[PDB]
């Protein structure tokens, strides 16, 4: 087994950034009067 | 659970008194 | 070896869940039916206490919680909370 | 304009609930899955460990990952720091599940009150998650963690091992929790219009 963790961390950071960016879109819809 | 459902729809807290006639609907 | 769960599903989990549902039934009983709701809550607690005795029959006297013990304990907390909830409701509605 | 504002507020509330459920899923997954730290090529033994659980290899050119640890039995947890971190993460999970339960209160209670209740409870869950993530490294000086990772490890000293997906997902959960708390606060203060 290749004992490296980059693709795993890559997908984890990707989904995390996706959820975070969705929440920033929620802020964008919110603060916009 | 059936008794719970029955009790949910019971309006009056007093039972029939015997003497009084019930006007059937 | 892996344990089978027909025994524990039929005799422990389903009864505990149903006793918890019967504890919930007290909320739908009309307020001011104090004997009915009090009897329902306390006798559900008694039934849960009776059910919690057979959980440890198979096991030795291990000094840690198991999954079954956790489930039974949470169900006991739920029925206890229901009874205490009705007690608080009755006290604050009477005065 | 009023109907547009109402539709936007309703949609943002629904999406906030969806993201709250997603963060609860994240919190449960990081609490359960034992992939907070992981071995490396320089690690003498292979294995990993979470908040409380830990698997280690025997070291005979095979996996044979003996797994020990359980939050339900605090004796098996390697260190007091691990116990405290696991307790804090559990408390955060309980808080977010409590808000998911309190979603039902939108039927009866005023929307501002429920929004602010989950705002505060998500804030507390975020602080508990921060405390857990800050306290968890303190236990790296435990004898078994040192044995697995190596002698270079210590308090706030990763050494040879590497952080795996669960720890970074927990950090993402902290950020998402703080964000959801702020979003709930602003939603509660905005629905009055
Ligand atoms: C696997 C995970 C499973 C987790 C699921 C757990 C389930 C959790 C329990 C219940 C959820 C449903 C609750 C629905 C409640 C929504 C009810 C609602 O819409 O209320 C209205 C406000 O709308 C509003 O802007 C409030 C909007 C925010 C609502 C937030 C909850 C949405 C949940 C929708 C589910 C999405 C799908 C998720 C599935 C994965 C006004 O009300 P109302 O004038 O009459 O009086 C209120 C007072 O102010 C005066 O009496
Ligand atoms: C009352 C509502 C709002 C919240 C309920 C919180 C529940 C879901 C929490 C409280 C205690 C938790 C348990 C605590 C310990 C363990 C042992 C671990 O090895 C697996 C998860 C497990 C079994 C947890 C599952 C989730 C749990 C049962
Ligand atoms: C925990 C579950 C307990 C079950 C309690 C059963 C009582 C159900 C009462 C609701 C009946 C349906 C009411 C319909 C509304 C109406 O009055 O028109
Ligand atoms: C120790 C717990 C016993 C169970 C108590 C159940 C019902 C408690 C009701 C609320 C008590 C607190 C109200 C105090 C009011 C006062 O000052 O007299
Ligand atoms: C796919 C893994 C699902 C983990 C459970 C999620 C629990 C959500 C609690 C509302
Ligand atoms: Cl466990």
């Amino acid at each position: 087994d290749s004992r490296d963790y980059s693709t795993e961390l890559s997908v984890t950071v990707a989904v995390g950034a996706s959820l975070l960016f969705l929440n920033i879109l929620a802020f964008a819809a919110l603060y916009y009067k | 659970i059936e008794f719970a459902t029955v009790n949910y729809f019971t309006k009056r807290g007093y039972a029939w008194d015997g003497k009084s006639v019930v006007p059937e609907k | 070896l892996s344990r089978r769960m027909g025994y524990f599903t039929i005799q422990t989990y389903i009864p505990c869940t149903l006793i918890v549902v019967l504890s919930w039934v007290s909320f739908w009983i009309n307020k001011d039916a104090v004997p009915a709701r009090t009897s329902l809550g306390i006798t559900t607690v008694l039934t849960m206490t009776t059910l919690s005795t057979i959980a440890r029959k198979s096991l030795p006297k291990v000094s840690y919680v198991t999954a079954m013990d956790l489930f039974v304990s949470v169900c006991f907390i739920f029925v206890f909370s229901a009874l205490v909830e009705y007690g608080t409701l009755h006290y604050f509605v009477s005065n | 304009y009023h109907e547009h504002y109402m539709r936007n507020s309703r949609a943002i509330g629904v999406l906030w609930a969806i993201f709250t459920i997603c963060f609860a899923i994240i919190n449960v997954v990081v609490f359960i899955q034992p992939y907070w730290v992981g071995d490396s090529v320089s690690t003498p033994k292979p294995g990993y460990f979470g908040l409380f659980h830990y698997c280690v290899g025997s070291g005979l050119a095979g996996r044979e990952l003996t797994c020990r640890g359980s939050f339900t039995d605090f004796s098996t947890i390697p260190s007091s720091a691990f116990k405290a971190a696991a307790f804090f993460v559990l408390l955060s999970m309980v808080l977010i599940l409590g808000c998911i339960t309190c979603f039902s209160l939108f039927f009866f209670c005023n929307t501002a009150t429920v929004y602010k209740i989950c705002a505060w409870m998500q804030l507390l869950a975020a602080l508990c998650l921060v405390l857990g993530c800050m306290i968890f490294p303190d236990g790296w000086d435990a004898e078994t963690i040192r044995d697995m990772c190596g002698a270079k490890t210590g308090k706030y000293s990763l050494g040879d091992c590497s952080v795996r997906w669960a720890y970074i997902l927990a950090i993402i959960g902290i950020l998402n929790a703080l964000i959801l708390s702020f979003l709930a606060f602003v939603l509660g203060n905005r629905q009055t219009d």
